[PDB]
């Protein structure tokens, strides 16, 4: 009925939004690493 | 030349390493 007017058992607090907030990152970007096969991409 | 070579070699098996790791 979309009209739920109880207040709710769990109620909205700043700590949980500052960490569900940081919870948008992410482990840091992992690149292909350059595979050196010869001796002047090593230089 | 050991440091450069011991370089390259670990590139190549890194290189198909990806095939030896492609399932795990």
């Amino acid at each position: 009925r979309v009209k739920n007017k109880n207040p709710a058992p769990i109620q909205i607090s700043a700590e949980q939004l500052l960490r569900e907030a940081v919870e948008r990152q992410d482990v840091a970007f992992v690149p292909p690493k350059i595979n050196i096969t010869d001796l002047e991409e090593l230089q | 030349q050991k440091i450069i070579e011991n370089g390259i070699r670990n590139n190549e098996m890194e290189s198909e390493g990806r095939k030896f790791g492609h399932f795990e």
